RNA sequence: CCCAUACCCGGCCGUCGCUGGCAGUCGGCAGAGCGAGAAAGAGAGGGACGCUACGCCGCGACGAGUAGGAGGGC
RNA sequence: GCCGGGCGUGGAAUGCGAGUGCCUAGUGGGCCACUUUUGGUAAGCAGAACUGGCGCUGCGGGAUGAACCGAACGCCGGGU
RNA sequence: AGAGGGCGUGAAACCGUUAAGAGGUAAACGGGUGGGGUCCGCGCAGUCCGCCCGGAGGAUUCAACCCGGCGGCGCGGUCC
């Protein structure tokens, strides 16, 4: 008889991805072994950010990493992000870039591409830097999906900004009662 | 797949993963959206506020097509043209400046969300907000309407 | 003048009778086979003293000795003299088995050839 | 290449049997017939197989030379060896271990001749 | 009932997806071979012959 | 190499298609793992055991 | 793929004949089951009849 | 002095943890180590087994269960 | 309210890795005991407070026993 | 005909019979051994495997060379 709670002794977290992807399957395979016979930290970080879920590792966008790449004791150093490269449309010169994603769109490609720039592939990062040396590791917005505007504490409550479900919005879709001072009450 | 469903696993257990005590009934708290002003009034103040009354004008008759009005940013109007037409004014020397038909594109508002790059443009389009003309005319170019 | 394995272990089992289903001697709709009893009431079920046992994972073999005849060996179905050439690299550890449907004039061709091979057949003497 | 194209027959090929709690494969060039990344003979650009010999008496080693890789025709050379059993022994033992040609499988392949050497023994 | 979700629609760039995975596969000499296929002695395996 | 393309020459037959593209160049980690880069950058095997 | 090998076209025979093909980029396409296990398992439910 | 499924000791099963260890099978292009109380360099001027890496291996600790939830089913 | 600069013996003992967000089933008849306690002559009555039990739980003891005393359970050998 | 005119296969409940065993706390069950059958082990003189020594054989016989063929690697320090 020992006196403990069995509640939470099973740690939830990802040991491998879920995703059956091979090429994503071979770099994990890659990076296990570099996570453990380095002690470095950087491959720990990208070994755990390579289990994770596509919605927990975000587009980032072009011009994201133009604006931290600006940032000064910089300029010199590899981005490395685990998501995907969006190109942004609204940004319109292009520093030279050095870059690893596991993948880059179309667009994004041709317009780092075509300023010079170098695009590389996680088994070339660990060819050219094993245990990071020099590099940035970023990531995209991780809570800008749309679905967190519906989070937090409910609506129809005191200062309680969010986002309800409604199946179309107009003047006649949650205007009423919770809403107007007129009709009832307000939060 | 059946065969990943739930109802595989419940197979042998006797309610079937709805409880014993509370059995699985047809209807406890009654059929669609009901029990608005009633026992689910929490439900309806805790998370649609709004849900119950009138506000505005019962506007009878509305046809979609006479208020419809496309709003394009400045941040992504050059996109609307060729990059062969954005780098071609910057190397121009005699200050011509490209126009951008807007609506041609398919919008019919401009607004000015966010920096413009320096060089002139002469937007045709139908319909300018304020802040969307001075920054236009700051990095000097014109706001001619159309329509 | 057999064919020995590797290495002969004792085997010891945590329990050699097997589990009946609960009820399954008063009735004969109640099968033996074994079924977890989920009744509210059940004496079974709730483990009372001088009842049925209810099986465990406490009752696992050990994984030194899981699926290992008497023989000291393991067994594998084999269905025709090409599915042999498989096991002629583990003699010493994995006997074979002819399966049930194959004739007997394909029976006395396996078991010559088991016998080249040297690998144990664990019935050998079939419908000959 | 060698590591993707195994995760694609890791579980799916018309090689790999699977029962009785055991897993094989039945491929050409598999000496212990394992369904393990070292074993295969499809996979890799250089392996090694020992077969009993087309008369009954000997063994033929095939290698696989490195020129023709999608050539399957050429790729596997095929050589027969009828001599007693410390030489055949040796002669297979020094095609891997005095060439470099995957000297992870010298012991592994040296099993696999013996053990055909002595089914090719005469039966009691 | 007859109006069960019979038919499936996939996106138009992974028809085409599966198309290249496809057809690569039956350039290695390896997957092909564990496809079944006795190939053992074909000379080349993305086989080309004649417009005749 | 028209229905498809190379990855610098879109299809011709398709209306805007081209091939999709690699999420790791060198495939083969072995020829990877034991390379003058990776073997400089390693912490020794830790490998003799230690049982109870 | 630094390079695109030479696939030789065959003759009617059995022989081959001078002309040698690049080696089309599809064939060095991603090799992925994964998208054509999801495909394969959803066309083949489009030729499907209905019952009821 | 007697004995419980409690406690100690030992075995075995499983779960959990160490987000533990192993690509170093580096062989006459060889030279067999990284258990070491102490931030860091065995630095240059013919030879068993193994590693279905979704594999294998080592340590600890833990194990009741209706309603209910999930995972695995060669 | 801002800057800027300087001070770690981490300023009680003990123990332990924490924080945080989604989605969410069942439940919403309870019952018993030490102590406190209201109505009632009282009740295996009705109603509360605190803690633990039973329910969801076998085991050793109280001959017997939902709740008492001990003690909580993988399968086994030895000891206590 | 162990396919005999509602006839392919021919299960269980139930019944008849034969064979075996038992039989005053209804039967059945858990755990533990014991006895008895049943068949099986094709059990009954109990291991092979290298390596070296000793004694009797038999081969076309080893090493090192010669010619032909095939293969591997090449930092050929920088072959064409």
């Amino acid at each position: 008889g020992v006196d403990i709670r069995h509640n939470k002794d099973r740690k939830v977290r990802r040991k491998e991805p879920k995703s059956q992807d091979i090429y994503l399957r071979l770099l994990v395979k890659l990076y296990r072994f570099l996570a453990r016979r380095t002690n470095s930290t950087f491959n720990q970080v990208v070994l755990k950010r390579l289990f994770m879920s596509r919605t927990n590792r975000p587009p980032l966008s072009l011009s994201r990493m133009i604006r931290k790449m600006k940032l000064p004791g910089r300029e010199n150093k590899t981005a490395v992000v685990v998501g995907t490269v969006t190109d942004d449309v609204r940004v319109q010169e292009v520093p030279k870039l050095k870059v690893c994603a596991l993948r880059v769109t179309s667009r994004a490609r041709s317009r780092i591409l075509k300023a010079g720039g170098k695009i590389l592939t996680f088994d070339q990062l660990a060819l050219d830097s094993p245990k990071g040396r020099g590099t940035v590791l970023l990531s995209g917005p991780r809570k800008g999906r749309e679905v967190y505007r519906h989070f937090g504490k409910a609506p129809g409550t005191p200062h309680s900004h969010t986002k309800p479900y409604v199946r179309s919005k107009g003047r006649k879709f949650e205007r009423a009662r919770g809403r107007r001072a007129s009709r009832g009450y307000k939060n | 797949p059946s065969r990943l469903r739930k109802t595989r696993k419940l197979r042998g257990h006797v309610s079937h993963g709805h409880g014993r005590i509370g059995k699985h009934r047809k209807h406890p708290g009654g059929r669609g959206n009901a029990g608005g002003m009633h026992h689910h009034r929490i439900n309806f103040d805790k998370y649609h506020p709004g849900y119950f009354g009138k506000v505005g004008m019962r506007h009878y008759h509305l046809k979609r097509n006479q208020s419809f009005c496309p709003t394009v940013n400045l941040d992504k109007l050059w996109t609307l043209v060729s990059e062969q037409t954005r780098v071609n004014a910057a190397k121009n020397k005699t200050g011509a400046a490209p126009i951008i038909d807007v609506v041609r594109s398919g919008y019919y508002k401009v607004l000015g969300k966010g920096k413009l790059p320096k060089q002139p443009v002469i937007v045709k389009a139908k319909f300018f907000s304020r802040r969307a003309e001075e920054k236009i005319k700051g990095v000097g170019g014109a706001c001619v309407l159309v329509a | 003048a057999a064919l020995r394995p590797l290495v002969k272990p004792k085997i010891v089992k945590k329990r050699t009778k097997k589990f009946i289903r609960h009820q399954s001697d008063r009735y004969v709709k109640i099968k033996r086979n074994w079924r977890k009893p989920r009744g509210i009431d059940n004496r079974v079920r709730r483990r009372f003293k001088g009842q049925i046992l209810m099986p465990n994972i406490g009752y696992g073999s050990n994984k030194k000795t899981k699926h290992m005849l008497p023989s000291g060996f393991r067994k594998f179905l084999v269905h025709n003299v090409k599915e042999l050439e498989v096991l002629l690299m583990c003699n010493k550890s994995y006997c074979a088995e002819i399966a049930h449907n194959v004739s007997s004039k394909n029976r006395k061709a396996i078991v010559e050839r088991a016998a080249q091979l040297a690998i144990r057949v664990t019935n050998p003497n079939a419908r000959l | 290449s060698a590591h993707l194209q195994w995760m694609v027959v890791r579980n799916c090929s018309s090689f790999l049997i699977k029962r009785n709690k055991q897993t094989y494969s039945t491929e050409p060039n598999n000496l212990k017939a394992r369904n393990s990344f070292r074993y295969n003979g499809l996979i890799h650009r250089k392996t090694v197989g020992v077969e009993p010999a087309a008369d009954g008496k000997g063994v033929v080693v095939v290698m696989k030379r490195r020129s023709g890789q999608r050539k399957p025709a050429t790729s596997y050379v095929r050589t027969t060896i009828n001599k007693n059993a410390r030489a055949t022994l040796s002669s297979i033992r020094h095609m891997i271990r005095k060439n470099k040609y995957h000297p992870d499988l010298r012991m592994a392949a040296i099993r696999r001749a013996s053990a055909i050497l002595r089914s090719q023994k005469p039966v009691m | 009932k007859t109006w069960r979700r019979w038919h499936r629609r996939v996106n138009t760039t992974q028809k085409r997806y599966a198309i290249c995975s496809a057809l690569a596969a039956s350039a290695l000499p390896a997957l092909v071979m564990s496809k079944g296929h006795r190939i053992e002695e074909v000379p080349e395996l993305p086989l080309v012959v004649e417009d005749k | 190499d028209d229905l498809y393309g190379t990855w610098r020459k879109a299809a011709s037959l398709k209306s805007n298609y081209n091939l999709p593209m690699h999420k790791m160049l060198n495939t083969d980690l072995s020829r990877i793992l034991k390379s003058p880069e990776i073997q400089r950058a390693l912490r020794a095997p830790r490998k003799k055991i230690h049982r109870r | 793929a630094c390079a695109r090998p030479l696939i030789s076209v065959y003759s009617e025979k059995g022989e081959s004949s001078g002309k040698n093909v690049t080696l089309p980029a599809v064939f060095k396409a991603p090799i992925r089951p994964d998208i054509v296990n999801f495909v394969h398992t959803n066309l083949r439910k489009n030729n499907r009849q209905p019952y009821a």
